[PDB]
RNA sequence: CACAUUCCAACCACACCUGGCGUGUGGC
DNA sequence: GCCGAGCAGCTTGTGAGCGGA
DNA sequence: TCCGCTCACAATGCCACACGCGCTGCTCGGCCGTAT
């Protein structure tokens, strides 16, 4: 249950690649399968991706770096 | 994935080769048989196999023999949904160019070919065929023939003379043509002519040429030489008729059949092609049964049954689902009710698939069956697939940005759909039975958007202003204001208290009462320079109610803002500082409580208005006698002979409303009286504790002027005419209203209703315009880095202060740096975002007006820049880059006009409009600034002035300008220049019976060209007794006196002529036609004093500002009736050869010829004489004026500002507030196109109105070279005008004029990059302006 | 509309003229229409449906 | 009156109204401009052809949804190819770019 | 010799009819 | 002369005249 | 001979009617349905 959003703003330049990388975000994890890095409280994946871009641990050029070096390895292991 | 799209002619060839296989077969279907007709309309090596993976003859299903193809079928093993892609060719006879061509005013194919309309279609058509190949003969090339002169030609040349029909004569004669040497010939031809209408026509079709032989087109690619089928899932009988022709043409042709037989082939052939482009537009009137036309292409693409307009941006959609409002006060800000069978049902799937995630229902068929048996288990699904599932509530009419919002559901019983109160008011939904519509985004990524963006708490600013659209309504405002109303004496009068809580448990406990001043220990929290609150402890001396609502607002708010009534304004602007000062998050949590409370202490309360609780004034009967009395013997002295109707009306009239407006004031006086209590005292009268008070004066529901209709008389009804009736409801509403009463009423009442009608019905339509104007626009870059700007400045128009300087501010960023009265102050630099403080700062320091960025100023093309634009208006931050800007403005802009009513009596000149009264008075003491200083001491020691566009400020005691004022033309004034003169006196005077001809220096005057009999004419006064001799004009004069124009010639005490000082030439007053002569020759003419009133109409009136038509004209920028027209050119007026039908007028600078003409209806009077060398662009009759000229001769600063403060009067008339920055990008809008007025060394002439950001960017490569780019002129014109005039025609296709726009979009031949928001719209791509425009940009990093 | 004879009156600012027109409108219970109208030049002309 | 996923008209193949049977509501263009004044490119985009014009697409969104994949196809009108060729065919090149 | 299109143990394939709408003509 | 189908009995703007000196 | 001025569409725009989406007999115009 997420109430308030401004913190975002006052994080990200805007809302449009806001909801972008939210929306990248819940795609790597709901249909992704990956893991989390924040507690959730028995939810969706919107709220908590909301929650964990509230943080600051997860941004655009977190998750291009994360993306970026998650596909150096894959082509390492496939040597 | 699609770039700009393109629409032009192109490679045939290719257009051949990019389908496959031949319809030749004229037969319809071989319904009969079952095999792939090879060559039948419903083929299969043109389109494919009748289903997927499955051929034709049903012999074979499995996915073995798949690779080659039957014995006899032909049908190669694939899937069916190429059929709905892939096409093939109607075999043809003759080829063919176009018959749609010809009627897109003008034709297409002559206008290509210096060939007129009926010569190409007499040549296409069987009227008078071309020859061609002449020979030795002494014709032209391409000169057309017909079939007499073809014949009697061929006598002299037997074979050499030929000549075809038609379709294969067109693709000759196209082909034959080398349109280069063409476009040449015709660039000479114009470099050589002068004139008008060829000159237009020449350079109309030198640029339609240009345009074609710069692309990648073709003469001869407009024959079409191959026609493609269109497939059966879509005309088909049309060229099964076509197939039938061609046949019948193969059949007839190969023969070696004679020449006219196979010209009435090929002109059939052409006419079924023609037929093929358009059923109606050929010449023939197809039928399908029984008088039934059929379709060619397209019917009609408008309205509710065309595909490019209607089906691509309106229809129906599913997962949506409709039903009735109802008061959900319990539920969250944030969250809102939905019934359980709608979150059941617009939830089917998602329950689905909740239920095969686990083992409750693995498959399909058993979970919907337990789903639809609905048993208790599945509830818990139902739950928490909506526990963090956002749904869009949306209202049936939207006119702003709230009209859709998004809301956490919450399920509950019942089939209605409960509403959080504090939000109707945003939606327009009272709950009267308002049905609403509820969606679901259906997507991960729509609904974080819905969670992000069109969230209920991330909406609580209005689009149009930065005030709260979340404002509180009429039921907690109440519950507060009662609450908070403190009495003089109650349970508990005058005890001590320590703590809010302590004041709770009191009132629950019902020890003490609600309301009672009580000392009481507040903890504050004042708000540090950092980001900190420190603490401190207070006794205050407040009453009980506000200490029980301090326990709600948080911790930053002070204690003086709950030390109020708290009325509906108070709550507003608390709610205005909480948000102001504690941001955003702890808004939405502090109004959900505040709400709650007002909710539980309205009920507590027991509110209620009885028959009791609105007290009659005792003295309203004998206001009524004395009125009735006075009104009696005025009427009497009418009667007896003493005055006429009109003033004994007007007499009635005033002495009724000073009556009504006196015993009004009567009743609301005894309304807060007579409540006395004993507060351990005798009387202690105090504000009224009555329930009908309580809810007017809180501003919770009752107004002023509805409790004065209620308790007092109702006032003055008027007819339709709007004349006041003489006879007033002497009655009110607790109190029986008479019969007559009651009819005058309803008579009044069903005009305001009608009107309230037609105008909620009209409205939709401006709105639709002002979004189709302005929706081509987003915010691309952020800053365009420019210095142009508007000159701000608070509107002083009129009154003292109509609209201030920070609402007018506050919002944008300075274009350039704001300088402090002293100088070389930068306190507000270049570039800077402003605030409250800042707006502060701009206040304390005393700043008249301010340099503020604009979207005009943007020079960035094809969209505006965000740094340059403004804040949100919705987030309380600089605005960002991709928002359509323009969406949200005409939203804006086009949501309040409920609040417009069209025509009751507003016509400008209600009261009385005479210029006597214009003697201007003041209210504020200051300095006195003049602009146009023309003010002449004459020989009596007072001040005249000899001019008109002279304005009157007051500078204030620091330095601005608070009262602005008009002086007529050649008024007198007693004051002077810098004269520190109090105010609330009137200080000048005027006439308006006429216009006088004041001087500025003494001397004599003499009739000097002048003579009795031919141009003046001998009338004497009947009031004094002096010949006012009559000046004759234009229309009662003879021959003998039309070349003589009297005039004055004022002289010196000898007699001698002036000598002005300054200049050489002596200044005489000229006397145009139709004037008065009182002061005759030779009398001693006391300086600046009336000598000549020269006639002038002063009771024309036909303002209609207070009306949404005007607006309307406003944006249409529509012609007026009687325009007031202004000076083109500059120095003086010369008039010359008049009575060609009207008045005729020359005006020539001094640095310049004569070059402009006007004409002046006889029914419109000058402003100034011809001896005045007036400035370019003055007014020259008054009235409306055309925002065309303003435009075109003051510049585009000038016509902006004029338009924006005309809408903000109208919107303030109105009592609506709008923020300026939407009517600045629609007028911005309105002048997209400008046109050239130098050619230059550029490559377009000025006869070309091209784009005004496409002109700038051809000047961007010449800026590096020395040529000079281009010369542009703005002309704004009608949004209708300026919408069909979009560089884009997959938005103008759609759009209105379908026919029209479509032939001129799908014949132009140009690119558009569909910059914009409706072309997406059109093709279902992601719109470049939310989350999609940087989705876009992302895709346009690499490529 | 009672069938007979009106006389309506084009007031205001109708044709761009400032002057009031006048036309009169005789109609039968069922028929033809008839009109004798008048203009800015004083020519008065007649319209039948 | 709600509906999750029935029947489509036999010349449109869009979603039917009317309460008495299994039908949506309709989607005007006032409600158009107002979302369109918001950002929500991809839910506008859901709204307009996923929903009512892909009939394709809006069983391919379910079977994603059935099983968990909350993703939407692009999935570009066919009806779009359908007007593109209309217009190439017309004897107008269809100078599409990107 | 040659293409090759097969008479098809649990069970995936054999699922649904319908509304209000449309054509043409005329009007400014 | 033989078969198949339609028809009946029931407000903003512009091109093109039309005067208009 | 170009320049005002206005009318017939062309088409925002809706509206009205005839009817058809599931009448039948008559009268004028064009008729050869797997290695068809
Ligand atoms: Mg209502
Ligand atoms: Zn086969
Ligand atoms: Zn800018």
């Amino acid at each position: 249950a997420r109430v308030t959003v401004q913190d975002a703003v006052e994080k990200i330049g805007n809302r449009f690649d806001l909801v972008l990388v939210a929306a990248r975000r819940a795609r790597q994890m709901q249909v992704g399968g990956k893991d989390p890095l924040v507690p959730e409280e028995n939810d969706k994946t919107t709220v908590i991706a909301l929650r964990e871009i509230e943080e600051g641990l997860i941004n655009n050029q977190i998750l291009d770096v994360r993306e970026r070096q998650e596909q150096q390895e894959q082509e390492a292991a496939e040597l | 994935e699609f770039d700009a799209i393109k629409i032009a002619l192109a490679s045939p060839d290719m257009i051949r080769s990019w389908s496959f296989g031949e319809v030749k077969k004229p037969e319809t279907i071989n319904y009969r048989t079952f095999k792939p007709e090879r060559d039948g309309l419903f083929c299969a090596r043109i389109f494919g196999p009748v289903k997927d993976y499955e051929c034709l003859c049903g012999k074979y299903k499995r996915l073995k023999h798949r690779g080659v193809i039957c014995e006899k079928c032909g049908v190669e093993v694939t899937q069916t949904k190429v059929r709905r892609e892939r096409m093939g060719h109607i075999e043809l006879a003759s080829p063919t160019a176009h018959i749609w061509f010809l009627k897109s005013l003008p034709s297409r194919i002559g206008l290509l070919l210096d060939m007129p309309l009926r010569d190409i279609e007499r040549v296409l058509y069987f009227e008078s065929y071309v020859v061609i190949e002449g020979g030795m003969t002494n014709l032209e090339r391409q000169q057309i023939l017909t079939e007499e002169q073809y014949l009697d030609a061929l006598e002299e040349f037997g074979d050499e003379f030929d000549a075809k029909m038609g379709a294969e004569a067109i693709q000759a004669l196209l082909k034959s043509m080398d349109l280069e040497q063409e476009c040449e010939q015709l660039r000479e031809e114009l470099n050589e002519t002068n004139s008008e209408t060829k000159r237009k026509k020449l350079t109309k079709r030198i640029k339609l040429l240009e345009a074609f032989v710069q692309s990648g087109n073709k003469p001869e690619w407009m024959i079409l030489t191959v026609l493609p089928v269109l497939p059966p899932d879509l005309l088909n009988d049309l060229y099964r008729r076509v197939i039938n022709r061609n046949n019948r043409l193969k059949r007839l042709l190969d023969l070696a059949a004679p020449d006219i037989i196979v010209r009435n082939e090929k002109r059939m052939l052409q006419e079924a092609v023609d037929a093929l482009l358009d059923n109606g537009r050929r010449g023939r009137a197809i039928t399908g049964s029984n008088k039934r036309p059929l379709k060619s292409l397209a019917d009609m693409i408008k309205g509710k049954q065309g595909r490019f307009r209607q089906n691509l941006l309106g229809k129906r959609v599913d997962y949506s689902g409709r039903s009735v409002i109802t008061v959900g006060p319990y539920l969250r800000l944030h969250q809102c009710g939905l019934p359980k069978k709608m979150a059941l049902e617009l939830f089917k799937p998602f329950i689905y698939g909740k239920l095969e995630l686990r083992g409750l229902a693995t498959t399909i068929k058993a979970a919907k069956k337990m789903v639809e048996r609905e048993e208790a288990v599945v509830w818990d699904i139902l739950d928490e697939v909506i526990r963090e599932h956002p749904v869009l509530l949306n209202r049936a009419p939207t006119l702003h940005r709230l009209g859709i919002q998004a809301f956490e559901p919450v399920l509950i019983e019942g089939k209605a759909i409960q509403l959080h109160p504090l939000v109707c008011a945003a939606y327009n939904a009272d709950f009267d039975g308002d049905q609403m519509a509820v969606h679901v985004p259906l997507t991960l990524e729509a609904q974080l958007e819905a969670r992000a963006l069109m969230m209920s708490t991330n909406n609580i600013l209005s689009p149009a202003n930065g005030e709260p659209i979340i404002v509180p309504s009429q039921d907690v405002v109440l519950g507060l204001y009662y609450m908070t109303r403190d009495c003089v004496n109650a349970k508990g009068e005058g005890m001590v208290l320590t703590g809010p809580k302590e004041a709770e448990r009191l009132y629950r406990s019902g020890l003490a009462s609600l309301h009672a001043r009580v000392k009481v220990r507040i903890t504050e929290y004042e708000k540090d320079a950092n980001g900190e609150l420190v603490a401190k402890t207070s006794l205050k001396d407040t009453t009980v109610g506000r200490a029980i609502l301090w326990m709600i607002v948080p911790k930053g708010l002070p204690y003086s803002i709950v030390n109020q009534a708290l009325g509906k304004k108070a709550i507003s602007k608390m709610l205005n500082t909480c948000y102001r000062i504690l941001g955003l998050k702890p808004t939405v949590i502090f109004a959900d409580q505040i709400m709650y409370t007002g909710f539980a202490y309205a009920a507590r309360s027991g509110a209620s208005v009885g028959i009791d609780d609105m007290v009659i004034p005792e003295k309203k009967h004998e206001i009524i006698s004395e009125a009735e009395a006075e009104v009696a013997e005025i009427q009497e002295q009418f009667q007896s002979g003493l005055v006429t109707a009109g003033e004994r009306y007007n007499k009635v009239i005033d002495i009724w409303a000073a009556a009504n407006d006196r015993v009004s004031k009567a009743m609301m006086d005894n309304l807060q009286t007579e409540t006395v209590i004993n507060r351990d005292g005798q009387e202690e009268k105090q504000v009224s504790f009555n329930s009908i008070y309580m809810m007017a004066d809180s501003g919770a529901r009752g107004s002023a002027a509805q409790i004065r209709q209620l308790a007092g008389m109702r006032g003055l009804m008027a007819k339709p005419d709007g004349s006041i009736i003489e006879t007033p409801i002497t009655a009110n509403f607790r109190e029986g209203l008479n019969v007559l009463q009651y009819f005058i009423s309803t008579h009044g009442a069903r005009k305001g209703l009608a009107d309230t009608a037609l105008k909620t019905a009209n409205s939709g339509y401006l709105t639709r315009r002002l979004v189709d104007v302005a929706q081509d626009l987003v915010v691309t870059e952020d800053d365009c880095g420019t210095h142009e700007g508007i000159m701000m400045t608070p509107v002083i128009e009129g009154g003292d202060v109509k609209e201030p300087l920070r609402d007018r501010v506050l919002g944008r960023v300075t274009a350039e740096d704001v300088l402090k009265p002293g100088t070389a102050d930068i306190l507000v630099p270049r570039n800077t975002l402003l605030h409250e403080q800042w707006c502060d700062l701009l206040e304390e320091n005393s700043v008249d007006a301010v340099k503020v960025r604009s979207v005009v100023s943007c020079d960035t093309d094809f969209g505006v820049c965000a740094h340059c634009y403004g804040r949100d208006l919705a987030r309380g931050h600089i605005i960002n880059k991709g928002e359509a800007i323009g969406v949200i403005a005409a939203q804006s802009i086009g949501e309040p006009g409920t609040q417009l009513t069209m025509r009751t009596f507003h016509i400008g000149g209600a009261a009385s409009r005479a210029a006597a009264e214009s003697s201007i008075q003041v209210k504020n003491k200051g300095s006195i600034k003049l602009s146009n200083v023309k003010s002449v001491v004459n020989s009596s020691g007072k001040l005249v002035i000899t001019s008109r566009n002279t304005e009157l400020k007051l500078i204030d005691e620091f330095g601005r300008t608070k009262e602005s004022y008009k002086v007529p033309y050649g008024a007198v004034l007693a004051k002077g220049d810098g004269e520190q003169v109090a105010g609330g006196e009137t200080v000048a005077n005027w006439d308006p019976h006429t216009m006088p001809v004041i001087t500025e220096v003494s001397g004599f005057v003499r009739f000097t060209d002048m003579i009795d009999g031919q141009t003046i004419t001998r009338q004497t006064d009947e009031l004094t007794g002096l010949s006012s001799l009559v000046v004759l004009d234009s229309a009662e004069r003879t021959a003998g006196g039309k070349d003589l124009r009297p005039a004055l010639k004022i002289v010196d005490a000898q007699g001698n002529d002036v000598l002005i000082p300054g200049t050489d030439m002596p200044a005489q007053y000229f006397l145009p036609g139709k004037a008065i002569v009182q002061l005759e020759d030779g009398v001693q003419i006391s300086s600046g004093d009336t000598l000549a009133r020269i006639p002038q109409e002063s009771g024309g009136t036909k303002d209609i500002t207070g009306g949404l038509p005007r607006v309307a004209d406003l944006f249409e920028a529509r012609r007026p009736k009687e325009p007031a027209i202004l000076a083109e050119i500059s120095g003086i007026v010369s008039f010359g050869k008049e009575t060609k039908g009207k008045r005729r007028l020359v005006i020539t600078p001094v640095d310049g010829s004569d070059p402009y003409e006007e004409m002046i209806p006889k029914w419109r009077q000058l402003n100034v004489f011809e001896g005045e060398r007036v400035e370019r662009g003055d007014v020259i009759s008054d009235g409306p004026e055309a925002p065309h000229d303003i435009l075109r001769l003051r510049g585009v600063h000038a016509v902006t500002r004029y338009i924006v403060n005309e809408v903000q009067d109208v919107y303030r008339l109105q009592g609506v507030k709008i923020n300026d920055k939407h009517i600045e990008v629609i007028v911005r809008q309105m002048l997209r196109k400008a046109t050239i007025v130098n050619a230059g060394s550029s490559d377009f002439l000025e006869g070309e109105q091209v784009e005004y950001s496409r002109v700038k960017i051809a000047n961007r490569e010449l800026e590096a070279n020395g040529k000079v780019g281009a010369t542009y002129s703005r002309d704004l014109l009608g949004i209708t005008k300026a919408s069909l005039a979009t560089e884009s025609f997959i938005s103008a296709a759609s759009f209105q004029e379908t026919t029209r726009v479509l032939t001129e979009a799908a014949v132009a031949g140009k690119r558009d990059e569909l910059r914009g928001l409706k072309e997406n719209v059109i093709v279902g791509r992601l719109i470049p302006a939310g989350t999609g425009y940087a989705y876009h940009q992302d895709r346009m990093r690499r490529r | 509309r009672s069938p007979g004879v009106f006389f309506d009156s084009d007031k205001g600012k109708t044709h761009s003229s400032g002057k009031v027109l006048y036309n009169a409108r005789i109609i039968p219970y069922r028929g033809s229409w008839l009109d004798f109208e008048f203009d800015p030049k004083d020519n008065l002309f007649v319209r039948i449906d | 009156h709600a509906r999750s996923t029935g029947s489509y008209s036999l010349v449109t193949q869009q979603p039917l109204g009317g309460k008495a049977q299994f039908g949506g509501q309709r989607f005007g263009e006032m409600e158009v401009w107002a979302l369109e004044a918001y950002g929500a490119a991809y839910t506008l985009q859901e709204m307009l052809t996923v929903k009512s014009d892909d009939v394709n697409g809006r069983t391919k969104m379910y079977k994603n949804i059935v099983d968990g994949n909350h993703q939407m196809e692009p999935g570009m009108p066919e009806s779009f190819n359908v007007l593109l060729k209309e217009i190439r065919s017309l004897g107008i090149n269809i100078e599409l770019e990107d």
